[PDB]
Order: C-alpha cells, then structure tokens, then sequence
C-alpha cells in the first residue's frame, strides 16, 4: 500500500521544476521518514540517482532517518531563547521525561529548531505541531501533562 | 608537446578571444573564460591546489588556490576566478603563505600520519601541498577525529571501516579530504551518479548508497580513484606491489575506441594502468577491462611453450620451436602439393596489430599462394564496408568522437555504448545532460536511455528484424513532408538519383501507419522522432550491431546513409554516419588485406595494377581471384578440398555460429594451428599450438573506428620468448619464404611504400603527434579527423532504393519467442582473457533476460535453469525475468563457454558479406533441469582434450 | 528542510533546483546563471515589500528617510532578555542606546545589560559602550560589526560570554554545507580551542585568532566569515570572562 | 647529456676495460671496477638505495641494494658488488622484497611519523624507498626509541635534542638512519673530519666532538647536509 501512496505523492507533483523537494516533503508527511525503500521510484521518476537523493535525504535535517516518538518536542537553543532561561527549561523537562536532548524514543523525542521567529516570547518551544512561549519553570508542567 | 598531457592544469580548457595577464610579474594570453590557475600553469608558475583537477569544473573547497588580485578585495580563488584583460596577480605573499599553512594545519588536524606506510606515498597531493606551503607544526588538541579507531570513552562512531569488496580498489575514508572530486568525476565525466555525499559539515562522508561498492551502481573505471588524492580511494596493485617509478604508454586490446593509457611500472612488474590525457579517443577515462584487467597475462593456464599433437585424441606434447615449426612446415606442404594451394587458409586477428595482420596475410598470399584469408570483421561490420562503399567510397567511419561534443541530436540504431563502448557514451551523457537529444531504435531498453540528468528521449522499442522497414517509414515521412536539404543533395550529391529515390520512397506502404503492424513501434511517435531528426542543425548516427548482423545488413547501412545524406548531416563536424566498430585493430585489419577479396588498401585483388605493383614488392606471382571466408571454409572442409588452417589470435567456435557445423567443418581438418595465449575451445580440434604475445609484450599499432593509428608500446618482455609477428616470419621462413624483419618499423615503412594513406606514416610521428588518421598522405598530411569534409570520394554520393525482406528466421508454433546475442561491460567475447580475471564478480554466469508475461505461462523464476530448444541445437541456461526486453524477446550472452550459445544460432546470414544473423533465433524457452546432451559432450572433448603430456 | 546555510543565494536556488544545499563558488552569478541556468533575481522580502510602495507613492518620497547613504525605513527587531520587545520601524539614525533603555525600558529580569547582539550569530556583541553608535550599514560595518536584518537580542549580567562564544562555534558547526574546509574543520576545532581556553591555556588565544583570521579570508561564505565576530568581540569587549 | 647531473648514481665512476653483463635481463658494458648499481643505473633499472651516493665510496649499512646473482650464494648487495663479464643478475624476486620490505620495517620502528610536517617532505631517500618498496605495516611495538622524549617511568636518555647552533643548518637526530653518509663526505669529500660515529651500535650516533656543530671543526658547506637524506641535518 506504500507504493500506492509514493506513486500518488509522485504523481501529484509530475513537471513541475526541481520537485525533489516537495515530493520528499510529502513522503515525510506520509510515513514519518524517508524510507531507503523509497529512494530508487523517486530518481525513476525524477531521472535521478539513487545516490542523489540519499544525498538530499542526508543533507537537510527536516527529512527523518527514522520515525520519532508518540510527541514530539522542539526546544529553541538559539541566542535569544537563550538568553531568558531555556537551559533551566532544558534540564527540568529533560528532567521529567527522562530524556536528554536529541535523545528520542517511542514515547517522545526531545530536539533542537535553532528559531522560532518566538524571539521576544523569548523562551520557546513547539509541541506536537503546537506552540509555545514564555516557557518559565512552571509551564513545563503543564507541557509534561498533557504529555506522556 | 602539450603540457595538458604530462602536467595536471587546475581548470579545463576553455575557448574563446585571446586575453593578455600578468601572472606574478610573467605575461600569458590566455581565451577568456580561462582560469588564473590554469594560466599560471601555462606559465610556469605553480600555484597549491588540492581540489581543483582539469577533468572537472572547479570548486572553491580546499580554498589553499588563493591569490592576492590588484582591484579585488582579499584573498580570491584562481580555481573559480576567470582571467580579465590587464588584471595584475600575485601569487606568493606572507599572508597567503600563513593562511594556506592554516588550512593545511586544519586539513591535517584530522588525518592519520600514516605516510611512510600508506600506499600513496610519493602519489600524494596532500603530502606534497602540505611540504610545498611550509607546514611545519599543528597545534589543534583535536578530540573529535574520523580516523581514530578508539576515541577517548569508548569506540569512534565517526570511524569508518574500510571497504575492499571490490577486488580492484579500496575505500578508506579515515583518509578522506572531501575535495569531491570523487563525486564530480562519477557524475560529469563517467555519467553515473554513484557517488555522494551523506551528511552536513565534519559528519560529511563520501558514499555510495549501499553497505559497499560492489553493491552499488558503480561499475569500475577507476576515475574515482584517478582522481583521489589521497590514497583513501586507492588500487590494491599499489597497495601490495610498492609505488611505481616510471610510466609507458600503450593502448587497451579492447573496445575499438583506443582509450590510450599509461603503464606504471617499479621495475618490470605492472602495478596498474591510468589514463594519459591523450587520445581524442579518451581525454583521461577509461573503463574496468582496460584499467583493471591485464591479470590474464600472468594466469596459471597461460602457455608458454609449443606443443604438437599429431592427432586431437592424442594428449599434447611440450616442444620447443624448431621442431614444431618443422612438423608444421612438413605438413603443410605435404598438403599443398596433394590438395593444392586453395586447400589452405589462415584467419587473422583483430586484437593483434597491423603489422601482424599484414604478415599474416602475406604469409596466405605471397607463401601459400592464395587468397584464402580473413578475419572477425566478417561477422561485425562486414555490411558496412559494402553499403558505405557502394554509397560514398570508404568502407570506414566518417568522423571522430569528439565530434559528438558539437552535435545537438544522436540516433542509435543497434548499439549499446554504455558496455560495447563506454567511454563514448560517456562523451555521449556529457552532451545529453548539456540539452542534445536522443532516438533509440533498439528492442531492449539499454542503460543509455536511462541516462542522469538526460534530455529528451524518443524509443522505438520495435521487433528485431524489421530495421530497414523504420528506416524506409523515416524517410517516407522526411520525403513526404519537405524538411529535407535541397542544396545538399544538388551540391554534394546526384539529382537524378535523388528523384528515383523520393519516388520511390514516397509510396504509401513504406508509410509508418502500415509497417506499425509488423514493426510493433507506434506510428506517431516514429513520425516525432522523423521530423526531430530532420530538423535538427547537426544530427549523428551512430550504429552497431543491430543492423549488420541480420539477413539485410548492407541494405540497412545504405538506408541510413541515404538518411543522413538527405537530411544533409554529413561533411561536418557534429554530424555523420559512425559506425561503432568493436575489436581492436578491425579497421586495421580489414585496412592491412584481412579480406580475401581485397589488397592492403581495400584495393580489389583483380586489379592487375595493383597485382604488379605487389608482386613487384614481394618478388612472388599472386593469384587474381578472391579467395574464401569463414563459413565458406568450413563448408568445403566438411566436404574437403580444404584441409589446413593458421587461426591466428580468434576462437572459432564460441565466436561462431552453428557451433555444431563449425566443430564438425573444424574437425575433418588435416591440419589446424593456433596462435592464440591459452587453451581456447578452438584448440580442443587442433594439432598444433603456437605461444602469442599480450598488448604488454608486443610493439606496433592499432587502428581504431575512428580510424585513428595508437602506437602500441612494450613494457614487459616476451614469456614464450617471441611476439606474434616473430612467429609468423619463424614460421614462413621456415617454409621456404625468406622475409628478415628485425623490428616492426620496418614492416610499417613497407606498408607506407605500397598501400597509399599510410605513406607518411612513421613510428617518430605518431610519438610526437600523439596520434593519426591513415589518410595521411603529402596531402593531408596532419592526418584527415573527418571524411568527407569537401566532396564525397567516389565524387558523388549515391541514392540506392532499400526495400523491407521478411526474414526466413520467423516464428512459429514451436519457436515463437525471438532471440537476441549480445554483451556485458565486465567480460568481453568469449572471455578467454577476462574470465581469468576478477570481472567474474559483476558477470560469472550467463543469463537470459525474459519477459515476465512470456514467463509467467511457462513458470520461469529469477534464478531458475531454462533450455532454450531451438532449430540449430540446444543449451541450458540460467533465467532473469526483466521488463527490459519487449514481450516475445528474449536476450543472452556469450561471454561464457560453459554455456553453449552459439550452437542455438542459425547459419543464416546477410546477402554481400554473409555476416550471421546472431540478433535473430527463433526459440523456444521453457524449463529443465538436466543441462543438455551438447554441452555434456562438449565438456567431454574438451576436458580429453586440454590434457598434456 | 532547516538548514541556515539555505539562506545564501546560491545555495538557496540549488535547494529550488532539487539539489543539496552546498554553496556555489561565484565566477558566474545567479543574475546571470542561477536557476536551472537561468538569469533569476534573488532579493529579500524586506527588499520586494518597499518595490510596491516605492513605485506608487514616488521614489522620490523614499529617498527622503535615511542617512546618506542608507536611505528609507528599516525596522528592528527587538528580542531576548528585554522588557519591551517586538518591533520598531523607524529611519536610520537612531542609535540602540535609546532603543534599548528608553524606547524598549531595559531588561525582563530588571538586571542591566552586559551584550547587545546586532545582526544574528553572524554579529557583534556590543556593550553599553557602544551607545554612541547610531544604525546604518555604513557606521557598523566600520565600528567592527554588522548590521543585516537588523536583528537585536539582549543579554544581561546573569551571561556567561564563553558560553556564547562556544555556542557561535557550535552553530556554524551544525549549520554547515561542510563544502569548504575553514567551516567543517575549523568550527568543531575553535570549539575545543575555546573549551582549552576555559580550562586556562594561553597557547590558545593566538591560536584562535589565527584560526578565526583564516576563517575570515578564506572561507567562501559568510557563516564561516562572520562567524568570528561573535567570538572576537566577546573576547575584546568582555575579558572579565575569558580567562 | 650525462646522466650523472640530473640522476644521483649509486657508486662513483671508475675507469678500466669494457665489460658487458646483463642487468634484469638489460645488456650493459661498463667499465670494470663499476659496480652493479651504477650500471643499472645507467641502463633505466632502479635499485632500492639509501646509504650509496656517488660522492662517496659505498658501504652496505642499510642493505636494501640486495640483489640476486647467479653463482653466488644469498643476496649480496650491489653497491659493493662489482661487475664481471658474463654475470647476469636480478633485481626484483620474491625474497628480495621481503628482506628490503623488513629492513625498512627495522628502520621505521626507529622513526618517527612527522612526515607531512617534516621539512624534507618530497625530498628524502627514506620516504620514498619506503614506498617504494612496498611497506605498509610495522609489527614490533617498540619501546626503546631515539625520537621519543617522553619513554615509560620518565624521560629517554637516547633522546639527544636539536642542535640550532648553526645559522645555516640544523641537526635533528631522532630521525638519524646511520648510514653515515654525513660522515663520509666531510671525510672524503671535503677533507676536514669533523664528524664521528660515536657509540657502538643501537647507541650510535652522529656526533662531533663537542656541544654544538660551532664550536666544532666544522666550517660549513652542507656537503653534510646535502647527502643527509633523512632531514635530520636540514
Ligand atoms: N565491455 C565490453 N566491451 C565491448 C565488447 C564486449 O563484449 N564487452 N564487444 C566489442 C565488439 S567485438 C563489438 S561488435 C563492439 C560493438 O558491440 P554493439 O554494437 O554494442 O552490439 P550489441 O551490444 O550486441 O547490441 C546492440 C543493440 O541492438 C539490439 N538489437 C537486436 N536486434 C535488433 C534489430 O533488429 N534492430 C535494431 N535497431 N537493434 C537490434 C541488441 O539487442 C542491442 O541492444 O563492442 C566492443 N566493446
Ligand atoms: N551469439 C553471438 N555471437 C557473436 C557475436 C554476438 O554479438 N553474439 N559477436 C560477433 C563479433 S561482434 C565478433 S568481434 C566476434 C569476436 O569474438 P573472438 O573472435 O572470440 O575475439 P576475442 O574474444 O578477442 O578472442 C579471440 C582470441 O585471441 C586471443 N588473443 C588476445 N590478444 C592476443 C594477442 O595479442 N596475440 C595473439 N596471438 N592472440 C591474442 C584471445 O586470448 C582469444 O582467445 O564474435 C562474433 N560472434
Ligand atoms: N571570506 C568571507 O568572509 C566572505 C563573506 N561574504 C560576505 O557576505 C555578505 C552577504 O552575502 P552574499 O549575499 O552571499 O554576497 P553579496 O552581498 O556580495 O551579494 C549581494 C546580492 O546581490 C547580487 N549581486 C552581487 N554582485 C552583483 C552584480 N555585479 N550584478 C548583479 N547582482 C549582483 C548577489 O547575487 C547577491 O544576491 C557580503 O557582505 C559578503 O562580503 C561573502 C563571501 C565570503
Ligand atoms: C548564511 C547566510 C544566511 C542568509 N540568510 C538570509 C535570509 O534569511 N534572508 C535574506 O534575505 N538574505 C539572506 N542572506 C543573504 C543572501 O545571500 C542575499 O543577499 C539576500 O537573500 C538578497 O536579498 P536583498 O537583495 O534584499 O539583500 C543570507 C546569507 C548568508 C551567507
Ligand atoms: S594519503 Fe597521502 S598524506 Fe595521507 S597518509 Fe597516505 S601518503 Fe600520507
Ligand atoms: S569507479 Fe567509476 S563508476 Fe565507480 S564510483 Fe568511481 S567514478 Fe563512479
Ligand atoms: S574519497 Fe578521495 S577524491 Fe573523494 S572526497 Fe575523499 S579524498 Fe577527495
Ligand atoms: S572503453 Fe574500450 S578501449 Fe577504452 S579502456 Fe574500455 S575497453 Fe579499452
Ligand atoms: S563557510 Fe561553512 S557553510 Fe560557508 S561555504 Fe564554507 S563550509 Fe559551507
Ligand atoms: S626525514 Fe623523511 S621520512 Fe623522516 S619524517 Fe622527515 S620526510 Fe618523513
Ligand atoms: S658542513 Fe661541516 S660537518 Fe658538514 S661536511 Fe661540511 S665541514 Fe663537515
Ligand atoms: S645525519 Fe643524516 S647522513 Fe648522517 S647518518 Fe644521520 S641520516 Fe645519515
Ligand atoms: S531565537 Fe529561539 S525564538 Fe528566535
Ligand atoms: S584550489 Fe581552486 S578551489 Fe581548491
Ligand atoms: S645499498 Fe649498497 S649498501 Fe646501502
Ligand atoms: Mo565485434
Ligand atoms: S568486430
């Protein structure tokens, strides 16, 4: 059945310029991760190389390797975030879940996304698609709560 | 001589107005577009580079090319920076020095000092950029390291194991600079996209997508590791065998493209072979068989001695020369005073020179006394010397390969470049991937069409057989419309004939909406790929094999001829009709006689004229009449009056058709020598054996398809003593002739005195030139890159109406799948010198590419043993069902002996030449599991045959 | 697909193109062969916002705001440890003493302030020193600096500025194309060579701006070419912290 | 033009009759007392060398110019070997990589790696007759060394630091091969021996008869260091 969803995913976006993109975009959305078993129909289709796109897979760090977690957790670790206490944050919701950054499992995954564009609500995160600002000690209970 | 071919430049070569510059104080002029670095070099003055090489465009990695420019701010690359009119540059400051010394330092921050123990010692463009700059301490505490095994805590997970699966080249990346030109080259120069790179910054690591190379889409070719610096991609010859010292030129015996290479050499023992930046042929590439395969010269079964039977049931016997060549001299009089001299016959080898071509052929002539040679040209690319022939005038190709790099469309009838010619089709890629077009007219899907980055692509996927009928539909549609040339024809050719041929062609029924019936290509996509062709500025065909080896092969050639000379794409650069000639030195000896119809020259052998002129040179009474060819021979063997045979450096029976006639016409033989290496099927029904000589051991020429003349040059030394043409001399000597040759110059300053083109032709020059064309006489004395280019030869080109025959070899009941023979880029023919290498990795069985659907029916399976029960014999093969093919098509090899393919193919042939029909058999596929009756036979003989004594 | 090197040009139409996102060297320029080989303008959304309103209401009425040089509106961007943040369109001229005390208050946590960051990781830390020093391209690419997007954190006394030092290293060692050797190798290095610092070496210092000199004139982009600035002038400007 | 300008021979040239041998299966006439590596010199076959230079008088210490010759008995060295009339030898078998390969590898396990920040670095004779030959392993974990500063339970007494005395030239021993061709040439060259070999074996070193090569009967004039393969006098 995941071919019929590549093939759909592939079909969708046929002529148009430079689709590697959006087509893998799509593929991610789909499953989770770019599969090594959906590395050769694309170059098929988009007169590639196997090689290229396990290039283009490797290079950008928004095409997952392997599937996350249940939730997924993005924590800002840029300058501004920074600056307004995202290390305490950090430590306490590492903490409560048990998992450090970057560390993943079938129940979350903890990463970094370097901005936000929450530069002011300088303390930032994203949650399931969800986010959130002003993240001081306490919200991150709230955070773990409604999050297992 | 130029300095692109000893010297590596930085940039490539680019073309346009003259620019003057001053580098560091020094004046070049220099076309436009062309780099500081490549100027410099040009110059003399030397610039550090690590990433930048001529093969490949430039790209600003290792940042140690930079430079301080008057007018630019900081410090610019040379390898990215193209030259300006007056631009003043300067190439050695204390800055540059302190921050080239910075790179290096960071460089080598995270590399292993394993020189003075790596195999890239003395061939390191690292280790000599590192003490050209002044590298003298490194002061980085480095913690995160690629190369260390064992990192502080445990395990590296940086390190990567090395990778040898690949039994000619390693991988180890704990050495890697990631320079990319690795990459680069895979995916400009070769064409293949095997190469990447995984990873963002220091995680950055070059890679194949898969756990080795093998398991790749890397083929070979080594261009990847030409290109490597820094012994992290290295051949494993340098790894057990030291670093050579020396380097000598020579050419592959391979392929008919004439990829020159050099030989590396520490001694007398070769360490490997690379490209040499010479050669229209290849500019620095290559492919596996010619970079890697040169084991088959220091096998085990090799043979080394001369031996005599005096009965094929009898073992052998080792002998020196003197007698044997007394047996074989004693014999062969014996039978030419009792059958006479029509009754003997020689078979000269393509692989082998020209000059022994030409001896050879003298040896059948002025010795013998007869005309009763040939060669392997009788069965590729005989057609072509008729059609081309009876059209222009030269039974030759028409242009380079470089060429192509100025054409804007290709149409490929009959070929598959990617294994028959590699480095042409790389040449091919590089222009398809830069907007060219392509038609493909073949029944089997080939690689090229699946080309990265490809164009547009038209495929008439068409039933094997039917080649003239598109052809004719082609130029209905062309004729039918008006988009041909109207100048061209009145001009170059005939008006008269140009008429007849319209009126002829302009028939409905030659119309692509008929023959769409019995061809199986659609009709408006052939009417797309006309009006393509047609309309294109400068169109090239290049053709194979699809179209000669059929029951009309020369019809066919004259069809695309009469294409290319109405569309007006001939007489130029760009343009042309190329056929893709094979072996080695099938230009040359199809040139030096090798027929037995013609004098060296492709002079016929009744012109009295030219009769006088030779036995004037050789002092000896010719014959006027032509003599045999090959299947002629055997025919009259089987019914007699033909009882000797001198097979020079070709197998007989894997390389020909109707195995069991072969052996049966081989076998009522009084007497059949063998001049080849090792112990070839053709010796299993031979009473005498002669020792050759490799390409390595051997000096003289080869002649090419794009009739350029490589000189061939020795780097070991004879093992059995003598080369070929030593052999042949002992041999005639022995008979009674009486030639002394001492060296092979020689040889060709007679062929220069009697056949014209080559009369300029001198060993001095092609050292100097590098290369030449053999219309090479006081006129055109540089040589002649294009025929044709002012007026056609015979003065006029010539409109011949080509007409579709069915073919006799049509389906039944019984046989109603087809067949197809053809080939693999790992193994050559039959593989007497391949499958005694390390290629039986990529290709060590034969297979049969089927169809599903024509699968299915019969429940065949992907590793599953099939027979193929046809009309003319029978074999056992393994199966591999593929969408490659068309339905009611079927594919195979040849390569292996093991398997018996040629028995299963049919006697029939073309009409002038008699070449075979290899590309169509009907038979019929289904399953088994006892091999065969044949082969078991086969085996029997052979192994109660290859026995000694 | 995140990846900050994306935002150069030339990466950025490769990425366009299906491509990986590795920088291209510049003898050509994408004006003249950048997308699929085509002539393409590339420009920031700031830079095609202003087109409309230029066009309508008169060029001339845009050249009226600014300096000399730098002319029409620009905003700033105010963020980090700042009581008022968000944002302030105004013209040039106005300098961050009064953006950051008077107009933006001063800090959340009510401390004072020990760094402002103008541009991104790719700019300075100026102190309150600096206050002197009025917005433009001109005066702050002078006054060893930058000012690109405008962009302005805050920092106050609560900072560790080797920290912030180590984590510029440590970005343009995430965020890298890994296509030119003084951003793959010199990143991950100047982050062991700060970390030999705060331990208390003293053959590291020189060391480190040697390095960040290399990486200045040779690196072929920014990131690895602005990436000193930071490192620097936390170094020159804060030395209470480096010892 | 002569060879001997562009191409360092093994041994000096000597005069006497012609004589002819086989050199790897390369005919040769040369003078008599001419050794073997000279005469496979001048016919194009190389010969593995490190301590044979024309300026002087051969001696075999790293015997890696071993080659096989027929009617003699092991593998005699060809810098010392001269020629006779009829002799056919060989240059390159089986063994003789094997010998030459453990040699070198004797040789390494006293050298150290800094190559590649090394000033003789596409210059020295050790680099490249190491490549040459064919190493690529070293298998004796050392522990008494030349090179090491720091050896197990404190410093290395072996270790003799650098001597930058000179304002010209400067002696790094730790990467010191003794074949002594330093020696030789302040000896028979120019004529002033300044230089000795003092010790007896392993402990051998390099040394004249004072703290530094200045207060030495050393002049100058590189000759010392214009044999000195090893960059060690540099
Ligand atoms: N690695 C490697 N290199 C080689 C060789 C090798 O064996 N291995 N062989 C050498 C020699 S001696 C040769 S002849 C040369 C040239 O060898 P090529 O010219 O490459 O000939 P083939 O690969 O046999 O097949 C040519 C293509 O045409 C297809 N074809 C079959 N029937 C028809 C038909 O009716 N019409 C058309 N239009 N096409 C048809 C075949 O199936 C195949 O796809 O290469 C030389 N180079
Ligand atoms: N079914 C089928 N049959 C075919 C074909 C096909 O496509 N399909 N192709 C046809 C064509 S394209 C051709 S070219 C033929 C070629 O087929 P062959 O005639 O078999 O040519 P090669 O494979 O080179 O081997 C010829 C012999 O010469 C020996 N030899 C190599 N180098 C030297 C040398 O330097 N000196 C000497 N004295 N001997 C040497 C080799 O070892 C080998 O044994 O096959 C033809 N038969
Ligand atoms: N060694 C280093 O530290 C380096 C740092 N940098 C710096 O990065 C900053 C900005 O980065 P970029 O945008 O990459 O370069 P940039 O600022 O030089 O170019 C500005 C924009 O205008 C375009 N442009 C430039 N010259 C043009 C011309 N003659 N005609 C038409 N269009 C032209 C470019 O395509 C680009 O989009 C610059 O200040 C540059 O100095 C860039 C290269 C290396
Ligand atoms: C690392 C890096 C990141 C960049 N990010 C951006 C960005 O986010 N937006 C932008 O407009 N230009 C960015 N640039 C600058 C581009 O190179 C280019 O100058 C700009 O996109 C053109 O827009 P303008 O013409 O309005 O300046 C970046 C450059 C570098 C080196
Ligand atoms: S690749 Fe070159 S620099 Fe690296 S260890 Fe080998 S010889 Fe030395
Ligand atoms: S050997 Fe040739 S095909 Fe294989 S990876 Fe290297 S360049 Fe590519
Ligand atoms: S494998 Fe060789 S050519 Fe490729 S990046 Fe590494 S060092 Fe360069
Ligand atoms: S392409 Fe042909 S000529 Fe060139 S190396 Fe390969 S086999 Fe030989
Ligand atoms: S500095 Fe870093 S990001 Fe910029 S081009 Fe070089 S490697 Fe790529
Ligand atoms: S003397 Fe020669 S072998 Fe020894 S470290 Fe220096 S360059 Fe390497
Ligand atoms: S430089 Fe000094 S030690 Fe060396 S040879 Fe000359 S005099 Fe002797
Ligand atoms: S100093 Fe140089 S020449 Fe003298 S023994 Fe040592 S390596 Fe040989
Ligand atoms: S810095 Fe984390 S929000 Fe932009
Ligand atoms: S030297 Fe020109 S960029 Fe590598
Ligand atoms: S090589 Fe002749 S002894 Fe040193
Ligand atoms: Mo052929
Ligand atoms: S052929």
């Amino acid at each position: 059945t995941d071919t019929a969803r590549l093939r759909a995913i592939l079909a969708a976006h046929r002529g148009r310029e430079g689709a590697l993109l959006p087509i893998l975009h799509d593929v991610q959305a789909a499953f989770g991760f770019i599969p090594e078993d959906a590395y050769a129909p694309i170059a098929a289709d988009l007169g590639l190389t196997r090689a290229e796109v396990a290039g283009v897979v490797g290079f950008y760090h928004d095409f997952r390797k392997a599937p996350a977690g249940r939730h997924v957790i993005k924590l800002c670790r840029a300058e501004a975030c920074q600056a307004m206490g995202m290390d305490a944050v950090q430590a306490r919701l590492e903490s409560a879940l048990g998992l450090r950054l970057g560390d993943s499992s079938e129940a979350v995954t903890l990463e970094a996304v370097y901005c936000l564009g929450l530069c002011a609500c300088a303390p930032a995160a994203m949650v399931d698609d969800r986010l959130v600002g002003r993240l001081d000690a306490a919200a991150v209970a709230g955070i773990v709560a409604e999050l297992g | 001589p130029p300095l692109d071919w000893t010297q590596d430049m930085g940039t490539p070569k680019r073309e346009g107005a003259p620019v003057h510059l001053t580098i560091d104080g020094v004046e070049v002029t220099v076309p436009a577009g062309t780099s500081v670095l490549r100027a410099a070099a040009e110059a003399g003055i030397s610039i550090p580079k690590l990433c930048a090489t001529d093969n490949v465009e430039p790209v600003g990695s290792c940042r140690l090319c930079m430079v301080e420019i008057e007018g630019m701010r900081g410090t610019p690359t040379s390898c990215t920076t193209p030259v300006a009119p007056g631009m003043r540059v300067h190439t050695q400051t204390p800055q540059l020095q302190k921050l080239r010394r910075g790179v290096m330092e960071l460089y080598i921050s995270d590399h292993p000092l394993d020189c003075l123990t790596c195999a890239a010692n003395g061939d390191c463009e690292l280790q000599d950029m590192a003490g050209a700059v002044g590298l003298r301490e490194v002061r980085y505490q480095a913690k995160d390291t690629h190369f260390a095994r064992r990192d502080a805590t445990g395990p590296n997970p940086r390190y990567i194991p090395k990778d040898n699966s690949n039994p000619y080249f390693s991988y180890d990346p704990a050495k890697c600079i990631v320079c990319m030109r690795c990459v680069r080259a895979c995916e400009e120069v070769q064409g293949t996209f095997a190469l990447t790179v995984m990873g963002r910054g220091f995680d950055a690591r070059i890679s194949p997508a898969a756990p080795d190379f093998l398991s790749s889409d890397c083929v070979s070719c080594g261009a990847c590791v030409q290109a490597c610096p820094t012994a992290t991609l290295v051949e494993k010859s340098v790894e057990r065998i030291g670093t050579p010292e020396r380097k000598v030129v020579t050419t592959c015996a391979y392929c008919g493209v004439g990829c020159s290479f050099e030989a590396h050499m520490l001694g007398d023992q070769l360490v490997r072979m690379v490209p040499w930046k010479g050669g229209a042929a290849n500019r620095g590439h290559s492919c596996v068989k010619g970079r890697f395969a040169y084991g088959y010269a220091t096998h085990q079964d090799r043979i080394l001695k001369p031996m005599i039977r005096d009965k094929i049931t009898d073992p052998w016997r080792e002998v020196n020369w003197t007698e044997a060549l007394d047996f074989t001299a004693t014999r062969l009089r014996a039978l030419r005073d009792s059958h006479g001299a029509d009754a003997l016959g020689v078979i000269t080898s393509s692989r082998c020179t020209n000059e022994e071509t030409y001896l050879v052929q003298k040896l059948a002539r002025a010795v013998f006394g007869t005309n009763n040679t040939d060669t392997c040209a009788r069965v590729c690319h005989s057609p072509t010397g008729y059609g081309l022939k009876q059209t222009f005038g030269t039974s030759a190709g028409t242009q380079d390969f470089d060429s192509v790099e100025e054409t804007d469309l290709a149409l490929v009838i009959g070929a598959n470049p990617t294994d028959g010619h590699p480095v042409f089709a790389s040449r091919l890629r590089k222009r398809l991937r830069a907007g060219a077009k392509l038609i493909v007219v073949d029944p089997r899907r080939i690689d090229l069409l699946n080309t990265p980055h490809r164009g547009e692509a038209w495929h008439l996927q068409l039933k094997p057989g039917t080649n003239v009928a598109v052809m004719t539909a082609m130029a209905h549609v062309i004729v039918t419309e008006q988009i041909f040339d109207k100048r061209f024809i009145g001009d170059r050719c005939d008006w008269d004939e140009w008429a007849d041929y319209a009126e002829f062609v302009a028939n409905p029924e030659y119309a692509p909406e008929a023959v769409e019936s019995l061809t199986g290509v659609p009709a408006g996509l052939l009417r797309q790929a006309a009006r393509a062709y047609a309309a294109a500025p400068n169109a090239a065909i290049y053709y194979g094999l699809g179209v000669t080896e059929h029951s009309q092969g020369s019809t066919t050639v004259i069809a695309i001829a009469n294409l290319a000379m109405m569309t007006g794409n001939i007489g130029r650069p760009g343009v042309g009709v190329n056929p893709l000639r094979g072996q080695n030195n099938v230009q040359g000896s199809c040139d030096m006689g090798s027929f037995p119809h013609e004098f060296p020259g492709y002079r016929h052998v009744s012109d009295d004229a030219t009769r006088g002129l030779f036995e004037r040179t050789w002092g000896v009474t010719l014959s006027s009449e032509p003599g045999l060819r090959i299947p002629n021979m055997l025919d009259a063997a089987v019914e007699g009056r033909f009882k000797a045979l001198y097979v020079q450096g070709e197998d007989i029976l894997q390389s020909d058709p109707d195995t069991r006639h072969v052996s049966a016409g081989l076998a009522a033989m009084d007497l059949v020598i063998v001049h080849d290496l090792f112990l070839n099927e053709t010796a299993n029904y031979a009473h005498v054996f002669l020792p050759g000589s490799t390409f390595l051991e051997k000096d003289g020429t080869f002649t090419n398809a794009e009739r350029r003349i490589n000189r061939v040059r020795r780097v070991m030394a004879p093992k059995a003593g003598f080369a070929d043409w030593e052999v042949t001399q002992m041999l005639a000597n022995a008979l009674g002739a009486g030639w002394h040759y001492t060296h092979p110059s020689e040889i060709m300053a007679e062929i220069a005195a009697t056949t014209p083109g080559f009369a300029a032709v001198t060993y001095e020059m092609l050292d100097a030139r590098g290369s030449v064309q053999w219309p090479c006489n006081e006129k055109a004395p540089e040589g002649s890159p294009i025929m044709h280019v002012e007026g056609f030869v015979r003065g006029k080109g010539r409109f011949i109406r080509t007409a579709y025959l069915p073919t006799d070899e049509k389906t039944g009941p019984r046989f109603p799948l087809l067949l197809t023979t053809g080939r693999i880029l790992s193994q050559y023919n039959v593989g007497a010198q391949t499958r005694r290498t390390e290629n039986t990795v990529w290709h060590g069985e034969d297979r049969l590419e089927i169809h599903p659907t024509d699968a299915e029916t019969r429940g065949i399976r992907d590793g599953d043993w099939v027979r193929l029960a046809s009309r003319a014999g029978e074999t056992t093969l393994r199966a591999t069902v593929t969408d490659r093919v068309s339905p009611g098509v079927v594919y195979t090899t040849f390569h292996h002996p093991d398997t018996q393919a040629n028995v299963v193919t049919t006697d029939t042939s073309d009409w002038a030449t008699n070449c075979p029909e290899y590309k169509v058999t009907a038979v019929q596929v289904a399953a088994s599991n006892g091999p065969s009756d044949w082969q078991q036979d086969y085996a029997a003989q052979a192994a109660a045959a290859r026995r000694i004594e | 697909a995140g990846a900050y090197v994306c935002g150069e040009e030339t990466s950025l139409l490769n990425s366009l193109e299906g491509k990986r996102g590795t920088v291209r060297a510049k003898p050509p320029l994408p004006a003249l062969k950048g997308l699929f080989g085509k002539p393409t303008v590339v420009n920031n959304l700031l830079s095609l916002a202003a087109v409309p309103w230029i066009i309508a209401h008169g060029a001339k009425a845009y050249e009226s705001f600014g300096m000399d040089r730098s002319r029409g509106t620009i905003p700033l961007q105010i963020g980090g440890n700042v009581k008022r943040g968000g944002l302030f369109e105004t013209g040039f001229g106005i300098t961050l003493g009064e953006l950051v005390e008077d107009i933006c208050g001063g800090t959340a946590s009510g401390r004072p302030v020990k760094a402002v960051q103008v541009g991104g990781p790719l700019g300075a830390y100026h102190p309150v020193s600096d206050y002197h020093l009025p917005f433009c391209y001109e005066q702050f690419a002078g006054q060893g600096g930058l000012v690109g997007h405008a962009g302005l954190v805050v920092h106050d006394d609560t900072a560790d500025m080797l920290k912030l030092a180590r984590f510029a290293m440590e970005f343009c060692a995430i965020e890298s194309c890994g296509t030119c050797t003084p951003c793959r190798i010199g990143a991950v290095r100047g982050v062991e060579v700060i970390d030999r610092i705060a331990a208390g070496d003293a053959s590291a210092m020189p060391l480190l701006d040697d390095l960040c000199q290399t990486m200045k004139l040779g690196s072929l982009c920014a990131l690895g070419g602005f990436t000193p600035y930071p490192v620097q002038s936390a170094i020159r400007h804060f030395p209470a912290d480096f010892p």
